[PDB]
Order: structure tokens, then sequence, then C-alpha cells
């Protein structure tokens, strides 16, 4: 396979530092003896070649058979030359999505034997490139070689031979704009919307190319036939997916078991609508080892069955078109967890998502909303260099209320209400000014930083009071806690007064779900009341309260 | 022109910051922008050979339907500092904000006809990259000094002295600062006087390549934190009212609280009318004297980053405080209002960056009431500055926002 005329880059290594030095082990001799074989083989194809022991520079070479096959393979271990070459540009620095790829008319599969082989490797580098095939034992010098193409596994090969590449289409593209390669490790992706026919001319027109420059390639009959895997995708003429998925049956579950499973349903929600996979988690939480078998929940349980009902019978994607427009909506799923679909015309979706993470500690559902909208805004423009017109489950009005008076700046782009339960609402309002006639309860909270036990409790205006002790606390804790006890012994209405900005920051946000149990009664609480109004001040400034 | 040889900082090396996903328009823009300049010389492609990077925008600027390339030195910045900043600084004139009109000139141009040191250029690497990764971004570097780096203005600083030596000198009494690709003019005339030398001025750089905004500064001052003035006061009102004092001592030397505070003591209902006795009545004064005075005490160390946190108070409204140490302002005023809450932080941003380089010269560090997503993903939309400052993502305590209300 030929060695590409093309130019060269400049390679360096990093500052202040030397080129590698290491020894090389003693090799059995049958090794030894590959290895002869398999340089003088390259060395006859300039690949590499022959240098003396002036070339102070060293770097090791092993050699093995290959699983059950017959024959020998040369391993360099460029380790110690990896770690002192200058670091490069980052290769591949995304992967397209399929959801994103412009449909075509017909699409073939070009690969490329001796990927780095096929090109040069600056000259003032080679000499660090040197290795040595030791002689039989200790005795005599070994041979000595270097490198004149790219090694394998030396740290420049990726993006040199990416960077080779990109220089040699250039032209190609320039007089065929109407055709799309996609350079991948080393394979080619060549797609138009021209009839069967010149295409596979323009293609033998592009093995040529490659051709004059040191490349190639398969010809017809050679190529692979759609659908074409390709980083775990399935990809057909006219629709895309994720690769076959199969969900085992099994008795016994191990905390590895299940990983891969998780692992699998994840890869698949990309298209599957409709995925769950929480209860599953739940499962692997606090854990024991791998080998570890977990007895599935029952919940757990109706997962994997809700999964394999959806994973049963396959779904596809279409591919993208940069005329019409994008259209995202968004579901409530339960417990903090956001689906999603992304489609051009009604229900032919490009791709589906879930969102669940939980941001923060104390949130409500349209927070939450919001930011499934930011990471769909985001994947979306990456994606289609566009953001799609949302269509979220909730009222413009609620909307508006929220961000109206909420202490962070926000913002959603284009959306229109859709009426798919459960809607998202704020659970309850809090009052603007204080209630007349309705009882003021001064609530307090302390925590002793040693005991660590604490007193809560309030004394309210219609002289009544309380207090309380609490064993395994902090101030925090007890400042939820008072809050919590004038919020049950008073009913309806009723305005509280505490000097906790902790406690006051968390309700004004109005939370409606939060990892804190006591924080969560407070919220039952504060849904059955019907008019709460809230308010601080600072303490040890001791006032009326 | 033989080149200044440039130095980064010892024992750190070029940045690689990740280029942000770009929408189409903005590529295309990019595009073109980057066909013209590689023609024009002032950028060439790189190889892999190049780790370093640098992130890119367009933006558009204040009424101009024209795309404009905007590079995010601020990485770079930061790794060279010892070079812009301590060995080739610009002095810094007080005066500057005193003036009655400063117009601000945009200059950028300036820089793309002097040559970048040969081995700088690495450092200035930058991608645009496509849609879906589809294609490897297109890299490119600088072969001239570059707009945004803090490098520039430092090293083109002797030709604009002598471009701006004659205009100078026929009148003396306009300051002129330069604080990167800006150029601050202010004057003391009739506006029209100040606009026709402004226009004069355009004359001088134009002759050497060169070619708006209208401040006026010494028209800025307090807005002092305000104490409801009324006739009858809740408990609420006095609770919110000491709540708001108790506040403002801390950074007002001399506050006063406890005579206004035994108004309050037993629990008394909150929407509880109650007389108000009247040297309580004097401390609610002379509060509210000082509470419209400087901060005595406080002083700019030019040796401090500046810090400005904005919060938000709906009715398309923000306040927000410069300081260089945390209750110690020094300074702090409001924003006002088809805008959205983004929209309008990043145009509150820029106002007060742009106040605090004619008052300081420098740039402060900014704390966001915003998601850093939401900010990154949007503010592009809006920023027309040709800089960019630094920025943090904060959750406005619940009290700070009133205390300043
Ligand atoms: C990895 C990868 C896969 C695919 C693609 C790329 C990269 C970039 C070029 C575009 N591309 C495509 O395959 S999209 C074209 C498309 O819509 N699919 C398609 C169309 C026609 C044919 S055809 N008629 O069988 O050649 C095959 C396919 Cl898979």
């Amino acid at each position: 396979s030929p060695i590409s005329p093309i130019e060269t880059v400049p390679v360096k290594l990093k500052p202040g530092m030397d080129g590698p030095k290491v020894k090389q082990w003693p090799l059995t001799e049958e090794k030894i003896k590959a290895l002869v074989e398999i340089c003088t083989e390259m060395e006859k194809e300039g690949k590499i070649s022959k240098i003396g022991p002036e070339n102070p520079y060293n770097t090791p070479v092993f050699a093995i058979k290959k699983k059950d096959s017959t024959k020998w393979r040369k391993l360099v271990d460029f380790r110690e030359l990896n770690k002192r070459t200058q670091d490069f540009w980052e290769v591949q620095l995304g992967i397209p999505h399929p959801a994103g790829l412009k449909k075509k008319k017909s699409v073939t599969v070009l690969d490329v034997g001796d990927a780095y082989f096929s090109v040069p490797l600056d000259e003032d580098f080679r000499k660090y490139t040197a290795f040595t095939i030791p002689s039989i034992n200790n005795e005599t010098p070994g041979i000595r070689y270097q490198y004149n193409v790219l090694p394998q596994g030396w740290k420049g090969s990726p993006a040199i031979f990416q960077s080779s590449m990109t220089k040699i289409l250039e032209p190609f593209r320039k007089q065929n704009p109407d055709i799309v390669i996609y350079q991948y490790m080393d394979d080619l992706y060549v797609g138009s919307d021209l009839e069967i026919g010149q295409h596979r001319t323009k293609i033998e027109e592009l093995r040529q190319h490659l051709l004059r420059w040191g490349l190639t390639t398969p010809d017809k009959k050679h190529q692979k036939e759609p659908p074409f895997l390709w980083m775990g995708y399935e990809l057909h003429p006219d629709k895309w997916t994720v690769q076959p998925i199969v969900l085992p049956e099994k008795d016994s579950w191990t905390v590895n078991d299940i990983q891969k499973l998780v692992g699998k349903l994840n890869w698949a929600s990309q298209i599957y609508p409709g995925i769950k996979v929480r209860q599953l988690c739940k499962l692997l939480r606090g854990t024991k080892a791998l080998t570890e078998v977990i007895p599935l929940t029952e919940e757990a349980e109706l997962e994997l069955a809700e999964n394999r009902e959806i994973l049963k019978e396959p779904v596809h994607g279409v591919y993208y078109d940069p005329s019409k427009d994008l259209i995202a909506e968004i579901q409530k799923q339960g417990q903090g967890q956001w689906t999603y679909q992304i489609y051009q015309e009604p229900f032919k979706n490009l791709k589906t998502g879930k969102y669940a993470r939980m941001r923060g500690a104390h949130t409500n559902d349209v927070k939450q909303l919001t930011e499934a909208v930011q990471k769909i805004t985001t994947e979306s423009i990456v994606i289609w260099g566009k953001t799609p017109k949302f269509k979220l489950p909730i009222q413009k009005e609620t909307w508006e209320t929220w961000w109206t008076e909420y202490w962070q700046a926000t913002w959603i782009p284009e959306w229109e209400f859709v009426n798919t339960p459960p809607l998202v609402k704020l659970w309850y309002q809090l009052e603007k000014e204080p209630i007349v006639g309705a009882e003021t309860f001064y609530v307090d909270g302390a925590a002793n930083r040693e005991t660590k036990l604490g007193k809560a409790g309030y004394v309210t205006n219609r002289g009544r009071q309380k207090v309380v002790t609490l064993t395994d606390t902090t101030n925090q804790k007890t400042e939820l806690q008072a809050i919590y006890l004038a919020l049950q012994d008073s009913g309806l209405e009723v305005n509280i007064v505490t000097d906790s900005q902790y406690a006051l920051g968390i309700i004004q946000a109005q939370p409606d779900q939060s990892e804190s149990e006591l924080v969560n009664q407070i919220i039952e609480q504060l849904i059955k009341k019907e008019k709460v109004y809230l308010a601080w001040v600072p303490a040890h400034k001791g006032i009326g309260g | 022109i033989e080149t200044v040889p440039v130095k980064l900082k010892p024992g750190m090396d070029g940045p690689k910051v990740k280029q942000w996903p770009l929408t189409e328009e903005k590529i295309k823009a990019l595009v073109e922008i980057c066909t013209e300049m590689e023609k024009e010389g002032k950028i060439s492609k790189i190889g892999p050979e190049n780790p370093y990077n640098t992130p890119v925008f367009a933006i558009k600027k204040k009424d101009s339907t024209k795309w404009r390339k905007l590079v995010d030195f601020r990485e770079l910045n930061k790794r060279t500092q010892d070079f812009w900043e301590v060995q080739l600084g610009i002095p810094h004139p007080a005066g500057l904000k005193k003036k009655k009109s400063v117009t601000v000139l945009d200059v950028g141009d300036a820089y793309f006809s002097v040559p970048l040191d040969e081995d700088f250029r690495k450092y200035t690497a930058f991608t645009i990259p496509s849609i879906n990764n589809e294609t490897p971004g297109i890299r490119y570097q600088y072969n001239v000094l570059p707009q945004g780096w803090k490098g520039s203005p430092a090293i083109f600083q002797s030709s604009m002295t002598k471009i701006l030596e004659p205009f100078r000198k026929q009148n003396p009494d306009i300051v002129i600062y330069q604080y990167m690709d800006d150029l601050y003019v202010g004057s003391d005339l009739e506006i029209g006087q100040h606009r026709t030398k402004i226009e004069e001025l355009r004359q001088h750089l134009l002759r050497w390549g060169l070619t708006g905004y209208e401040l006026h500064p010494d028209k800025w001052t307090v807005q002092p934190i305000v104490l409801p003035e009324k006739d009858s006061w809740t408990v609420n009102d006095i609770q919110k009212l000491v709540g708001k004092l108790n506040w403002a001592s801390q950074i007002y030397p001399g506050i006063k609280v406890r005579q206004l505070c035994k108004l309050l003591r037993g629990t008394k209902a909150l929407t509880e009318v109650i007389p108000l006795t009247e040297e309580a009545e004097l401390e609610l004064a002379e509060n509210r004297e000082i509470l419209k005075e400087p901060v005595h005490g406080v002083y700019y160390d030019p040796s401090k980053d500046l810090i400005a946190e904005i919060q938000k108070q709906g009715q398309g409204q923000w306040t927000y405080q410069i300081y260089q140490e945390p209750f110690k302002n020094l300074k702090t005023g409001k924003y006002a209002r088809h805008t959205n809450d983004v929209k309008q932080l990043t145009e509150a941003v820029q106002k007060i960056t742009t106040e605090s380089i004619v008052i300081w010269g420098k740039t402060p560090k900014f704390k966001l009431p915003i998601q850093k997503e939401t900010w990154e993903t949007w503010w592009t939309e809006y920023w027309q500055a040709t800089w960019i400052p630094e920025w943090e993502f904060v959750n406005t305590p619940p009290l700070v926002k009133l205390w300043y209300q």
C-alpha cells in the first residue's frame, strides 16, 4: 500500500524534554524471529529504516501471536515517547447524531487499509521513533530501526492522519459541493442525491482522487451495504435507529447485570419514547460488590416490564430536513423525570430523550421544566444549528407568574401550551401582605453545637406557646422545625415570622418536592393552608418577637 | 515592521478553551469573515500541531446589521497579564470620570496592520465549529495583533501616541483614554462642540486607517438606599424597616436602630398600626441623612479585582453594587428595562462594565443571578461590546434583594 506524496506535519517533543531512551528487554528466539520477519517486510516498504547506534534513541518492541490465530504481531510501546511528545489538537471533538444528518438519495462507505502507514512522519522526528530488535540472548548489537510513516499507538498519529485526510479531500470537495464526505477514524461515508449512476462514477472519481495520493480503498462489490452499523446505530436509507438491544431474561440480577441493563436502556431511550429507568437505579445506590445479586423491587419489576413493552418490536428515527421546522414537546413522567420528543412533522421523531437529574436540594416542577428546556435547547443547537419551537405542559400564566417574581433571571425561547397531564403548576402562593385577623406566630429554633440538642418552638400573639426538644440536630434543622410547628397549630390562615434567612429562602422558592423529609411536610402543610404570609427579621438584635 | 517579542507568563502556557456550539447563522457569518481575513493575510489556517484554542462568537453591535467577529481572549489575557499590564501598562486618568461628555470610539482596526510576534501566533488559535460535528472545524491563527487580546493595545500604544499627539496638543483639555479596542474621549464642551471635536478627531484617525456611544459621567451619582417615608407604620413596616436598617450599618458607619427598635417588643399582631415616637424619628432621619452620603472609609485599591453583584427586582428593573470587599461598596445603582430577563441582564452587564472602565480603567468580575447554561446559550444574542468581562453564577440571598429594593 502506497505512502502519500503529501506535505508533512512538523512535530516536536515537550519543552526542556528529550526523546526516549528505554532499554530493550531480552526476548525469546521466536519473538525475535517474527520481528526480524515483520521488519524486513515493513522496511521493504520504506515504512521503516535501518539506523546506527550513533542515533542515541530507543523505545522497546514486543511481539505477540493473536487470539487463537497462527500469525505474529509487532507491538511498540510508545508510552515514554508519547509522554514526551507535544500535545496536539484534539481529534474529532463531537460526533454527528444520526438525528441531524440530512437525508440523501444514495450513500456508500469507503474505508482505508494502512491508515497510518500511508502517511509520512516529520523527518526530524523519526529519530526519536528509534527501536531495536535484540540479538539472540544477550550477545551482539540488536538491529536498529526507525519510522518513516506514522507509528501505531504514538500520540500524534490520529491527529496528523485526520489532518492529512482533510488536506487531501479539500479539493475534491471544492469541485463537488453537492457531495458530502464524513471522515471517521479511517472510514469514509460519502453521499449525494444524484442517481445511482454518476454516484458510483463520482465514487470512482473519488477512489482515484485518493489514489493520486497514496490512499487505496475498496471498489464496488467490496464496500458494505445499508444498514451501516456505526457508533451504536443502525443507519438505513430512510430511517435510523439504535442497534439491536437484547435485554436478557434471568432469575437473578447482579449489580453488574443491572448496570449493563441501565446502560442499554439509556442508550435506547434516544429514540424509544417512554423508556424508564429510575426504579432500576434506586437498586444501585449505597452499593456492595459487582457480583452481588440484587432482589428486584416490585416497582423495579414493573419498570423492567414496561420497558420490554416499549422495546418489543422496533422504532426508527427520521433524518433531518433543513427546510422545515423543529418542534420539541416535553412531558412530566414522574418524580423529577422528564421526557421529550423532537420532530418536524407531527409524530415522525427525529429523536426522543429524557431528563432527570436533580438540580438543587429543593426544587419545583416549573424550575425543572425550564432546565429541560435549556438542556434540550443546547443539545439542539449542537445537532441542528438551531433551537426548536417548544410545546410544554404549562399555562402561559403559570409560567408568567413564576418568572415574574423569581429572584433569578430566566428565559424560554418560543413555546405554546399543550394540554397533556400532569400539567405543571405552582402548588401554593405565599402572601404579599400580612394577614389581618389571623394568628402571628413568632417562631425560633436553636441548637447547641456541642450537645447537638435543640429547642424548637414558637410564641403566637393570642399568647399561645410551644417548645420542643430535638436530640440530634443543627440550627438549620431546628428552624425548619419551628416553622413546621407554627404551621401545624394554626389551621387555614397564619402569619409566621422567622429570623431564619435559611428557611425563608427555601420557602420563598416555592419548593414542591425536596430531598429533605422535614421540608416535604412543611410542604404538605403549605398546600393545606389557605393563606400563609412569612416574614424575616434579624435576631440577637432582639425584637418584638 | 520588525515585531516586538512577546512572552507568556513563566511556567504556564497557552489556552485550550473549548469552543461553544454556535448556531448556523453565526457559523456562516464567521466563515465569511474568516475567508476575507485570510485573503487579507490577517490569519492563517493551521495544522494539528497547534493544540491551543480560544472560543469565538459573532455579534452585531448597537444599530448595526453587519455580523462581526468576537474572539474571547479571557483565558489568554490572564496568561500574558505580566506583559500587557505591569510591563507595558497604560496609565489611568482620574479625570475621565469628571468630564461632562464622554464619546467612546471603536478602534479595533488599528491593530490589524501590526504583525504578531512570529513565535506567539500559535497562542491565538481558534476554531469555527460545524453543525452536528459533521466536519472538523476550520482552525486558524492570527498573524497580526488580534482584537480583544490585551496585548494588542499595549504593543500598539506608542503608535497610538504619535497618532494622537497633534490633536492632543491642540485641545489640551480633552482627555483621551484607551482601553482595549476603544478610545474614550471626554470633553467639557457644549455637546455640539464636543461632537465637532469628535468628528475632528475621527479625521486624524482616519488618516492611519482608523474609523458613537455618548455618555455623560459627571451626572452619575448616588442612589441613596431609600427608607420608606409615610404616616402610619404597621409592625410589619417597622419590622421590614429595622431589617433594612440592620443591613445598612456594616457598610454605613454611624447607622442607628435600637431607638427605632423598642417600638418593637412583645408578640403584637403584624398588621397592627402603631404610634411613633419622634426621636426614633431622628434615627430614621439621620440615617436617611447618612444614607445618601458616600460610605466614609471606602477606597479603590488598584491592586485588587473589582466585583459587581446584580440583583433582580421585577418590573424590568435591577440593582447592582461594585466593590472590592464584601459590603464596602465603591458604587451602587440601578438599571431599568420586547425585553426578557436575559436580554436585560446582558444590557445591564455592559452598562456597568463600561461605567466601570471609565471610573477605574478595569472591568469587574460579575456575580450573575442566572443559570450558567442559560447565560451561556443566550448572552451573545444581545452582547454588543468588543470586550468580555469575567463572570460567575450565584443565587441572590433572599434579603440582599430587598435591602436594596
Ligand atoms: C457515519 C455517517 C453515516 C451517514 C452519513 C454520514 C456519516 C455523513 C454523510 C451523510 N450520511 C448519511 O448516511 S445520511 C443519508 C441518508 O439519509 N441515508 C441514506 C440514504 C441513501 C442510502 S443508499 N440509497 O442506500 O445509498 C443509504 C443511506 Cl444510509
